[PDB]
């Protein structure tokens, strides 16, 4: 999170972080809890094995709040195109449900087809990195303004406002980055979107998965 | 193990997950163009005709002493010499 602070222990109880394996090395990103077996992702962040972590603050110090999950099974969206990164959607089904409590949590789903009007400020949160030079131990957040669609669609030429949300005034050092894909952008307590993705400067505007528009494919996946 | 992050820009595109490549030994730097490469396949969906016709296909080593090196992945005729990726900090990885 680039521009925020650290996020008070515990406030975001449907955090998840995430180690992914790769063919020649690692990933690491965000995911968020929407029920007691399911964590919802970026489709990008997938991979040859999966552990989540969910009840962490600081993801480099042995909590025990923290519970640790392999994902059982890993399903990206069909059309997911890696080219374009368009339809960056991703369940991950938990090898086993988590003990629900205060620190361990789902978050709540929009409606379908739920919008999110330009203007409206949203919160982010993760556990990318801060700057070019550093990164954090510890969770931490940022509010965003929604964008205009006009902006994004200037910026990045497969942008879809239909299945996309722009994010971010290009003129605060406010932003999701390194490492935060996957995570939600919250809205009076919704998660309406997940991280995506931007430019390598962290210059705003950014482009998240518009939840809403993917509810019905979310409901068939977990039944 | 020596761990190092990197980037990938495509088309103007960074996906915001964070990656790192992981080396045990001295390599060449066809070795780096392959992992680049293939993690361009395997990310984002890039193939050879799309590295070769693009404006530009690079990638930029930065060294944990700062020294830079920009590689182009259509013709790198540093191919055979050899590299410690333990001395490597960064990748940066641009195709348009």
């Amino acid at each position: 999170i680039i521009g925020g602070r650290e996020s008070r222990p515990h406030s975001r109880p449907y955090m998840a972080y995430l180690q992914i394996q790769s063919p020649a090395g690692q990933s690491r990103c965000g995911g968020f809890l929407v029920r007691e077996d399911f964590v919802l992702t970026a489709a990008h962040c997938w991979g040859s094995n999966i552990n989540v972590t969910l009840g962490a603050h600081n993801i480099q110090r042995r909590e025990n709040t923290q519970q640790h999950i392999t994902a059982r099974r890993a399903i990206r969206h069909p059309q997911y195109n890696q080219r374009t990164i368009q339809n960056d959607i991703m369940l991950l089904q938990l090898s086993r449900r988590v003990r629900r409590n205060r620190n361990v949590n789902p978050v709540a789903l929009p409606r379908a087809q739920e919008g999110l009007r330009p203007g409206t400020l949203c919160t982010v949160a993760g556990w990318g990195r801060v700057s070019m030079r550093r990164g954090t131990d510890t969770l931490r957040e940022v509010q965003l303004r929604v964008q205009r669609d006009r902006q994004c669609l200037r910026i990045f030429g497969s942008y879809d406002p239909r299945r996309q949300i722009c994010v971010g005034d290009r003129r605060e050092r406010k932003a999701a980055f390194k490492g935060d894909s996957g995570g939600p952008l919250l809205c009076n307590n919704v998660a309406h979107g997940i991280v995506s993705y931007g430019k390598s400067s962290g210059v705003p505007p950014e482009v998240f998965t518009r939840v809403s528009s993917f509810l019905p494919w979310i409901r068939t996946t977990m039944r | 193990k020596h761990t190092v992050p990197y980037t990938i820009s495509v088309d103007g595109i960074t996906a915001l997950h964070r990656t790192y490549f992981v080396f045990p030994k001295k390599v060449l730097y066809q070795e780096i163009d392959s992992k680049v490469k293939n993690e361009l396949a395997s990310q984002r969906g890039v193939t050879t005709e799309k590295i070769n016709n693009a404006q530009t296909a690079t990638y930029t080593l930065t060294l944990n002493d700062g020294n830079k090196k920009v590689v182009n992945l259509k013709k790198n005729d540093d191919a055979k010499n050899s590299i410690d990726p333990s001395t490597i900090k960064q990748i940066q990885i641009v195709v348009k």
